[PDB]
C-alpha cells in the first residue's frame, strides 16, 4: 500500500512542562540581558570595575 | 527594645520631678533636648508600662478610664468659658491615678513607684532541681541587680510548669534575701499509660516521651509567661526541655524563646524540633521564620557530622517547587500570605550555610541561582518585588 492507499504525518511536539520552562526561562534572561547591555551601551554608564 | 536599651545606656525615666536623671548625656526637662533613640523608647516604655496597669486593673476597668477622660474632656470642650473649664482636656498624672482609684478602687502607686518613677529593668538567672525524694521543683532565681541599667524587684512573680499531669501556675514572692523557691510537682501517670498530655489551653496532645528524664514529672519551666514585668530572663532548661516547649507550646513568645535558646544545643533532636517547626503549618508564620535562621546556624555548627542535603533546601523543593521537577521551582502564586513570607525568607536563611572550609557550598548557590532563573510572576495577582530583592538579600 504504496500504491492503492495514503496518511498524513505531522511533526514531533514537545509537550513536557520541564524544557517548557527552561525555553521560557532561558529565552527571558537573554531578551534582558540584550536588553540591558544595549541600553547601557547606548548611554552614559557606570562600572564596578576601573574602566569596564 | 527596651531592655536592650536600658541595659546599654542608663535607663528610661518616665514621670521624671523637677537633674532626676544624670546617667545619661542630655537633660530630659524638654522634648527638644532629648535624643531621638531616647524619644522613641520613651513612647515604647510608656505603652508597655500601660498594659502593666492593665495587668493589675482589668481592660474593662481600663477601658473605663480612658472613656472618663475623654467624657470629662469632651463637656470641657463645649463651654465657652476661657479656661475656667477647659483644662479639664489637660490630663496629669495625679489626675490619672485618680480617675484609676475612682473606677477600681485599688491603688497603682508601688506598679507606678517601681515602673515609673525609679528608671530600670530587671534580670532574673533561673535553674532548677528536681527532688525526687520529696517530689518537689527547687527553683534558683537570682537578680543582676549591680549592672548600670538594672534595678531589684521585691514582688511576686508567676512561673508555668508544664508536667504530664498539664500545665499548673504558682506564684513566687521573691523578697531581696530569697534564693530557693520550692514548689510541688504532680504524678507521672501519664507515663504509665499513654495518655495525652494536657496544655495550657484546654487541648490536649500525643507527646514523644523518649527524650524526657525517666524521674521527673516535668516538661518544661517558664518563668514569667505573661511578661508582666519589665525583665530579661536567663533560664537554665535541659535541652530536651526547650524541644519540648518549642514543639507543643500553645504561647508564640515561648517558641520564639526556645528557638533562641536551641542555638546553643546543636544536638540532631534540636535540628529534627525545628525541621518539626518549619513543615508545620498551623504553626504562627513569624515563628517559622525564625527557625529557618535557627537552623542554619545549628547546621553551620554541626558540619563534619551533617548526614544527607544542606538544610531547608529538600524542605524548600517539598513545599515550593514542581513535584515532576525538584530544581524548577513553582510559578509565584502568593495568595497564602504565610508561605509567601516562609518563602521568600528560606534561602535567606539558607545561604548562611558555610561548608568545612568556611565557604558558602556551591549547592545552596546554584540553588538560589535556579530560584533567580526560573521565577514567573505573570500569573499571580500580587507583586514580586520584596520576593525578588529578598532573592538578592
Amino acid at each position: 500500500p504504496h500504491t492503492y492507499i495514503k496518511t498524513p504525518t505531522y511533526r514531533e511536539p514537545v509537550s513536557d512542562y520541564q524544557v517548557l520552562r527552561e525555553k521560557a526561562a532561558s529565552q527571558r534572561r537573554d531578551v534582558e540581558r540584550a536588553l540591558t547591555r544595549f541600553m547601557a551601551k547606548t548611554g552614559e554608564t557606570q562600572s564596578l570595575f576601573k574602566d569596564d | 527594645k527596651i531592655v536592650a536599651y536600658e541595659l546599654k545606656t542608663g535607663g528610661v525615666l518616665l514621670h521624671p520631678i523637677f537633674n532626676p536623671a544624670s546617667h545619661l548625656h542630655f537633660s530630659i526637662k524638654h522634648p527638644h533636648t532629648l535624643s531621638w533613640e531616647y524619644y522613641s523608647m520613651f513612647q515604647c516604655k510608656a505603652h508597655l508600662v500601660m498594659r502593666l496597669i492593665e495587668n493589675r486593673i482589668s481592660m474593662e476597668f481600663m477601658l473605663q478610664v480612658f472613656n472618663k477622660l475623654l467624657s470629662l474632656a469632651s463637656t470641657a470642650s463645649s463651654q465657652k468659658f476661657q479656661s475656667h473649664m477647659w483644662s479639664q482636656m489637660l490630663v496629669s498624672t495625679s489626675g490619672f491615678l485618680k480617675s484609676i482609684s475612682n473606677v477600681s478602687g485599688k491603688d497603682i502607686q508601688p506598679l507606678i513607684k517601681q515602673w515609673v518613677d525609679q528608671s530600670g529593668v530587671v534580670k532574673f538567672y533561673g535553674s532548677f532541681a528536681f527532688n525526687r525524694k520529696r517530689n518537689v521543683l527547687e527553683l534558683e532565681i537570682k537578680q543582676d541587680y549591680t549592672s548600670p541599667g538594672t534595678q531589684k524587684y521585691v514582688g511576686p512573680l508567676k512561673v508555668t510548669v508544664q508536667e504530664l499531669d498539664g500545665s499548673f501556675n504558682h506564684t513566687l514572692q521573691i523578697e531581696e534575701n530569697s534564693l530557693k523557691h520550692d514548689i510541688p510537682c504532680h504524678s507521672k501517670s501519664r507515663r504509665n499509660k499513654k495518655k495525652k498530655i494536657p496544655l495550657m489551653n484546654g487541648e490536649e496532645v500525643d507527646m514523644d516521651l523518649s527524650a524526657m528524664d525517666a524521674d521527673s514529672p516535668l516538661l518544661w519551666i517558664r518563668i514569667d509567661p505573661d511578661m508582666s514585668v519589665l525583665r530579661k530572663v536567663e533560664f537554665e532548661q535541659a535541652d530536651f526541655m526547650w524541644q519540648y516547649q518549642l514543639r507543643y507550646e500553645r504561647d508564640v513568645v515561648a517558641q520564639q524563646e526556645s528557638i533562641l535558646a536551641l542555638e546553643k544545643f546543636p544536638t540532631p533532636a534540636s535540628r529534627l524540633a525545628l525541621t518539626d517547626i518549619l513543615e508545620q503549618e498551623q504553626c504562627f508564620y513569624r515563628v517559622r521564620m525564625s527557625a529557618c535562621f535557627c537552623l542554619a546556624k545549628i547546621a553551620n555548627s554541626m558540619v563534619s557530622t551533617w548526614t544527607g542535603p544542606p538544610a531547608m533546601k529538600s524542605l524548600f523543593t517539598r513545599m515550593f517547587c514542581c513535584k515532576s521537577c525538584p530544581n524548577i521551582v513553582k510559578t509565584n502564586n502568593f495568595m497564602s500570605f504565610q508561605s509567601y513570607f516562609l518563602q521568600k525568607t528560606m534561602p535567606v536563611a539558607m545561604a548562611l550555610l558555610r561548608d568545612v572550609h568556611n565557604l558558602c557550598p556551591k549547592e545552596v548557590l546554584t540553588f538560589i541561582l535556579d530560584l533567580i532563573k526560573y521565577n514567573d510572576n505573570r500569573k499571580n495577582k500580587f507583586s514580586d518585588n520584596y520576593y525578588r530583592a529578598e532573592m538578592i538579600d
